[PDB]
RNA sequence: UAAAAU
RNA sequence: AGCUGCUCCCUAGCAUGCUACUACCG
RNA sequence: GCGGUAGUAGCAUGCUAGGGAGCAG
C-alpha cells in the first residue's frame, strides 16, 4: 500500500521528525514529534486497514463466481462432451476391429445385435446399397469386425427371402434395398 | 449471466440495456455501440448505476468503479478507476476479445423504426446473427407498437352476448377479427378482478357488436375490455441449415413401380435426396403440392412433416394428401383455438405418424426424415428459424412462389417490397435460381392462365380447360360505409343481388374480396360460405365470386388478384372499379341489366 | 495398453447409461457384465473381444450421430 | 450515530472550541477547550458505541426467533403428513376377515407374519427363470398358502404386460426373466 | 391498415 | 440414502489472552 | 516521571458454530 490520502499525512510528519533530528533542536517542541506523529499511525493505519479487508471480499468474491460459472457449466454440456472424448480415444486406441465396425457404421451398415463371441452364434447385419454388399460378401463369407461369417439367408425389406444368386449388379434396381444378411462364425 | 457478442461471438457479459432485446456485446462491440447511438445503459453482472444513495447518473461514458461498486465521479471514491476507457468497457474477458466492424448495420438495426423500405431491405442482407437479431427485434417492436392502440368498456346491456361498447376517444380503435382479443376486467369500487378474455364482431347494425366469452359472467356495466399483449421468445438455430452434397443417395431408399402418375418428376425426387435441401419455385396452381405428395410416396418409408404459416393452406394440403395416401395420416394442427376451425382427421398428440400436418407457430419438437415447408413468400425469417429450431430432419423442402403475396409487415407505410426480401429463401430462390423448376398449369381455365401469365409473369404460362362463364361489368360501387379501415360497399352486393337466382345451378362458388370487412358483409346477407384472399393461396374450387372496392392502394396490388383469380377450376368473375384491369382482362364483357 | 482400454470402456458404458439404454433390463445386464469382465481382464487380446462386442451396442440404435463425431 | 444526547453535546463543544481556534488569545483558551473534545467523546464513545450493539444483539434475536418460528411450523406439517399416512394406511384393512382371525384368538394377539398370509387379498410372485415357473403358478390358478388364487396381468423386468401365451419354454429366452405374477383370492 | 401463439 | 474414527481447507462469531499507540483519572 | 480505566490498530492461542473435501472399518 502507498498512494492511500493518508500516507501523505504521515510522510509530511515523519519528514518533519527527519528534519527535527537532523537540526535536534528542542525536546519539548518535539512533543509535536510524537502527539502529532502517533496520531498520524492511526490515522493511517485505520485507513490502511479497510482497503486490507475490502481487497479481501474482492478475492473471497472473484475466487466464487468463477467456479460457480465453471461448476455448472461442466454439468451442462456431459452428453456431448462424453462422446467427443469416447471417440478421440476410440481413434486413438487403433484396433483394425474396432475401426472396421466404426467405418462400416458410417456408412449405414450397423447390426441388429450385440457381435457374438462364440464359433457358432448368428449376426444379423444391414446392408443398405450395392456398392455395401461387393466390399465384404464374396460368395458366401461376410467379412466384419475382422473375422469370417458364412452367409446363410438374406431377406430384403420384403421381409421375404432373397435368393443370394439373385443379387448382382443390373438386377438390383428391384430389390426393396436395406437387406438383412444373417450369418454364424467361423 | 455470460454470452456471446453479436457481431464477433467473444465472449462477454455487457448487454446495451436501452437496446428492446437486451443483446450480449463485447467491450469493444459495446464501447462502438454507445459511442455512436442514445443507447448509454449498460449492464453486466449488475447494473451500471452511480450507486450513490439519491444520485441517479446512467451514462456509463461518465462513471467510474470504486470500490465493489460503479460510483458517480461526484461521489467517487478517492480510489477508482474509470469504466469506458481506451475505446472499450471493462466487462469480463477484456483482453480477449474480438471487435467486428459491423456496428454500422447494428446501429441502422437498433435505432431503426422499421417504417421505410430500407429496414427491411437491410434486415435481409446482414450476416446470420443479424438476421435473427433484426428478426426478433422487429416482432417485437410490431407487438409493442400494438399496446398504443385505444381500449374500450360497456355502455348499455342488449342481450347475452350482443351489446354496446364505448371505445375510449382519441387513440387509434383496433381492428375488429377473431385473433384481436381483450380481457376483461370488471373494477366496481374495489373488485378489480379478471372476468375472461373476449373476441368481438360487428353484427347487424351499429353500433352493436356480438361477442364471444370465454366464460358465461354476466355482463354489467362498468367493466372494460383491455388487449393482451403478447411476449416474444429469443432465436437460436439459422434461418437454413448449409448446405451438403453427396454423391449417392443418402437415408433414403426409393421405388421403381408405384403410381407413375408422378411421372416427370422422377429425376427430380432423386435431386432431392442427394442435397441437403432444395427449393421448388413454381406459378400459381401446377406442379407443386402434388409434387409434396409424389415425393411422398416415391419414398413410402420417409417419415416426412408438411408446414405452412396459414392455417388454409396447410389444411387444404392435408385434403390433398388424403387424398392419395394412407390414413395413416394426421394433422396435428391445433388443440382448441385459431377458432376458424380446421380438420376432421386425427390427433394433436401422438407425433408417430409419419404425416403430420400444422402450422408453424405451433410444431411440435420432433424429429423428422424430410421437412416440406410450405409457401415460402409468405412466411418471415423468424419463422424459418423457428422451424429450423424445433424440427432436425435429414433433407428440407420449400415450395412457393414470391411472385404471390408477401407477409403483411403492418408497420411499413412508405416504400415498396420486392420478392427478393422477403425473407432468406426467397432471396436464395430469386438470387441465384430456384435449384428446380416446374411451369405450366394443371388448375384453372386456359384463357385465365394467359390472363395471369400476361401480366405478373412475362407469358410464359400454358394447360387445358376451356370455357366457359366468365364476366366482368365494370360495376359502379356506391357508399364505403367505412366503420373499421377494412371497406365495405353493398350497392356492390347489389350484383350479387343482381345474380341472387339468375344463377340456378351456379350454387356452390367460393365468394372472396380483398377486405375482410365486405367478406363478413357476404355474412352479412348471405350468398355461400366466403373467403379471404390470404384465407386462398394454396385453395382451388370450382366457381368463384369476386367482388372489389375503390381504386386504393390495397385491392389494386397485382399479387392479390393474381391469387385471386388463379384459384378456379372453370369459372369465375371480377367485379372490379377498374380504369384499366378490364382492359387487362381477356374474358367477355358484361353489364349489370345484362342477365343474358 | 491395457489401461487405455479399461479406460476406454469405462467411458463407454457411461455414454451407453448416458443414452437411456437401462430402460432394458436384458441389454443393461448384457453391457454391465462385458465392462465388468473387460475390467478384471489380465490379458490385452480378451479386451479387445469384449470391447467390439459392447460397442456393438452403441453402433446398433441411431441416438449419436456417427458421421458428425467422425468429423475426425 | 447521528440524533443521540452526546453527538449535540460535542457538537456544541467544538463550536465553542471552534470560537476559541478563531479567537487564539490564551493558553487558557486552548487548555479549556481541548478539555471539550477530550470531555465530549466519552459520551460519543459510550452513547455512540453503546447502541451499536443494541442493534447486533436485537438482530440476532430476531434472527433466532426467525428460524425458531420456522422449526415450529415445520413440526406441524411433518406431523399432519404422518397422521395422514396413519389413517389412509388403515382404510385398507378393516375386513371382517380380520376379526375373524382376532376374536379366535385366546388372547387377543395374534403373530404378525400370519396376518398377510391369512387376510390379504392380493399375491405377488417373483419368478427368476421359466423352470420355477413350472413348478409353482403353472396354469391359470393355482395353490398357496392353503388357498385358491387365480392370475391377472403378468409383468417383466421392465414392468410390461406379458400373456401366459408367451411364457413357453423356447420362447423363455426372449422376456426380461424376473416375472411378477399378480394373482388375486378366489373362494 | 393483411395471417395468428402450452 | 448407514453407524463411527481420524486428517486437511475455507468462513464466521465470542470471550480470553497478548502487544503497540491515543483519550480520562490517580 | 509512573499506577487505574476507557480506545483504536496489530498478534497469537483456545473454543464454539458453519461449509467443502480425503482416507479407514
Ligand atoms: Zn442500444
Ligand atoms: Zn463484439
Ligand atoms: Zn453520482
Amino acid at each position: 500500500f502507498s498512494s492511500l490520502p493518508s500516507y501523505a499525512a504521515f510522510a509530511t510528519a515523519q519528514e518533519a521528525y527527519e528534519q527535527a533530528v537532523a537540526n535536534g533542536d528542542s525536546e519539548v517542541v518535539l512533543k509535536k514529534l510524537k502527539k502529532s506523529l502517533n496520531v498520524a499511525k492511526s490515522e493511517f493505519d485505520r485507513d490502511a486497514a479497510m482497503q486490507r479487508k475490502l481487497e479481501k471480499m474482492a478475492d473471497q468474491a472473484m475466487t466464487q463466481m468463477y467456479k460457480q460459472a465453471r461448476s455448472e457449466d461442466k454439468r451442462a454440456k456431459v452428453t456431448s462432451a462424453m462422446q467427443t472424448m469416447l471417440f478421440t480415444m476410440l481413434r486413438k486406441l487403433d484396433n483394425d476391429a474396432l475401426n472396421n465396425i466404426i467405418n462400416n457404421a458410417r456408412d449405414g451398415c450397423v447390426p441388429l445385435n450385440i457381435i457374438p463371441l462364440t464359433t457358432a452364434a448368428k449376426l444379423m447385419v444391414v446392408i443398405p446399397d450395392y456398392n455395401t454388399y461387393k466390399n465384404t460378401c464374396d460368395g458366401t463369407t461376410f467379412t466384419y469386425a475382422s473375422a469370417l461369417w458364412e452367409i446363410q439367408q438374406v431377406v430384403d425389406a420384403d421381409s421375404k427371402i432373397v435368393q443370394l444368386s439373385e443379387i448382382s449388379m443390373d438386377n438390383s434396381p428391384n430389390l426393396a434395398w436395406p437387406l438383412i444378411v444373417t450369418a454364424l462364425r467361423a | 449471466a455470460v454470452g456471446a457478442c453479436v457481431l464477433c461471438n467473444s465472449q462477454t457479459s455487457l448487454r446495451c440495456g436501452a437496446c428492446i432485446r437486451r443483446p450480449f456485446l463485447c467491450c469493444k462491440c459495446c464501447y462502438d455501440h454507445v459511442i455512436s447511438t442514445s443507447h448509454k445503459l449498460v449492464l453486466s453482472v449488475n447494473p451500471y448505476v452511480c450507486n450513490a444513495p439519491g444520485c441517479d447518473v446512467t451514462d456509463v461514458t461518465q462513471l467510474y468503479l470504486g470500490g465493489m461498486s460503479y460510483y458517480c465521479k461526484s461521489h467517487k471514491p478517492p480510489i477508482s478507476f474509470p469504466l469506458c476507457a481506451n475505446g472499450q468497457v471493462f466487462g469480463l474477458y477484456k483482453n480477449t476479445c474480438v471487435g467486428s466492424d459491423n456496428v454500422t448495420d447494428f446501429n441502422a438495426i437498433a435505432t431503426c423504426d422499421w417504417t421505410n423500405a430500407g429496414d427491411y431491405i437491410l434486415a435481409n442482407t446482414c450476416t446470420e446473427r443479424l438476421k435473427l437479431f433484426a428478426a426478433e427485434t422487429l416482432k417485437a417492436t410490431e407487438e409493442t407498437f400494438k399496446l398504443s392502440y385505444g381500449i374500450a368498456t360497456v355502455r348499455e346491456v342488449l342481450s347475452d352476448r350482443e351489446l354496446h361498447l364505448s371505445w375510449e376517444v382519441g387513440k387509434p380503435r383496433p381492428p375488429l377479427n377473431r385473433n384481436y382479443v381483450f380481457t376483461g376486467y370488471r373494477v366496481t369500487k374495489n373488485s378489480k378482478v379478471q372476468i375472461g378474455e373476449y373476441t368481438f364482431e360487428k353484427g347487424d347494425y351499429g353500433d352493436a357488436v356480438v361477442y364471444r366469452g370465454t366464460t358465461t359472467y354476466k355482463l354489467n356495466v362498468g367493466d372494460y375490455f383491455v388487449l393482451t399483449s403478447h411476449t416474444v421468445m429469443p432465436l437460436s438455430a439459422p434461418t437454413l441449415v448449409p448446405q451438403e452434397h453427396y454423391v449417392r443417395i443418402t437415408g433414403l431408399y426409393p421405388t421403381l413401380n408405384i403410381s407413375d402418375e408422378f411421372s416427370s418428376n422422377v429425376a427430380n425426387y432423386q435431386k432431392v435426396g442427394m442435397q441437403k435441401y432444395s427449393t421448388l419455385q413454381g406459378p400459381p396452381g401446377t406442379g407443386k403440392s402434388h409434387f409434396a405428395i409424389g415425393l411422398a410416396l416415391y419414398y413410402p418409408s420417409a417419415r416426412i412433416v408438411y408446414t405452412a404459416c396459414s392455417h388454409a393452406a396447410v389444411d387444404a394440403l392435408c385434403e390433398k394428401a388424403l387424398k392419395y395416401l394412407p390414413i395413416d395420416k394426421c394433422s396435428r394442427i391445433i388443440p382448441a383455438r385459431a377458432r376458424v376451425e380446421c380438420f376432421d382427421k386425427f390427433k394433436v398428440n401422438s407425433t408417430l405418424e409419419q404425416y403430420v400436418f400444422c402450422t408453424v407457430n405451433a410444431l411440435p419438437e420432433t424429429t423428422a426424415d424430410i421437412v416440406v415447408f410450405d409457401e415460402i413468400s409468405m412466411a418471415t425469417n423468424y419463422d424459418l428459424s423457428v422451424v429450423n429450431a424445433r424440427l432436425r430432419a435429414k433433407h428440407y423442402v420449400y415450395i412457393g412462389d414470391p411472385a404471390q403475396l408477401p407477409a403483411p409487415r403492418t408497420l411499413l407505410t412508405k416504400g415498396t417490397l420486392e420478392p427478393e426480401y422477403f425473407n432468406s429463401v426467397c432471396r436464395l430462390m430469386k438470387t441465384i435460381g430456384p435449384d428446380m423448376f416446374l411451369g405450366t398449369c394443371r388448375r384453372c381455365p386456359a384463357e385465365i392462365v394467359d390472363t395471369v401469365s400476361a401480366l405478373v409473369y412475362d407469358n410464359k404460362l400454358k394447360a387445358h380447360k376451356d370455357k366457359s362463364a366468365q364476366c366482368f361489368k365494370m360495376f359502379y360501387k356506391g357508399v364505403i360505409t367505412h366503420d373499421v379501415s377494412s371497406a365495405i360497399n353493398r350497392p356492390q352486393i347489389g350484383v350479387v343481388r343482381e345474380f341472387l337466382t339468375r344463377n340456378p345451378a351456379w350454387r356452390k362458388a367460393v365468394f372472396i374480396s380483398p377486405y375482410n370487412s365486405q367478406n363478413a358483409v357476404a355474412s352479412k346477407i348471405l350468398g355461400l360460405p366466403t373467403q379471404t384472399v390470404d384465407s386462398s393461396q394454396g385453395s382451388e374450387y370450382d366457381y368463384v365470386i369476386f367482388t372489389q372496392t375503390t381504386e386504393t392502394a390495397h385491392s389494386c396490388n397485382v399479387n392479390r388478384f393474381n391469387v385471386a383469380i388463379t384459384r378456379a377450376k372453370v369459372g369465375i368473375l371480377c367485379i372490379m372499379s377498374d380504369r384499366d384491369l378490364y382492359d387487362k382482362l381477356q374474358f367477355t364483357s358484361l353489364e349489370i341489366p345484362r342477365r343474358n | 495398453k491395457m489401461s487405455d482400454v479399461k479406460c476406454t470402456s469405462v467411458v463407454l458404458l457411461s455414454v451407453l447409461q448416458q443414452l437411456r439404454v437401462e430402460s432394458s433390463s436384458k441389454l443393461w445386464a448384457q453391457c454391465v457384465q462385458l465392462h465388468n469382465d473387460i475390467l478384471l481382464a489380465k490379458d490385452t487380446t480378451e479386451a479387445f473381444e469384449k470391447m467390439v462386442s459392447l460397442l456393438s451396442v452403441l453402433l446398433s440404435m441411431q441416438g449419436a450421430v456417427d458421421i458428425n463425431k467422425l468429423c475426425e
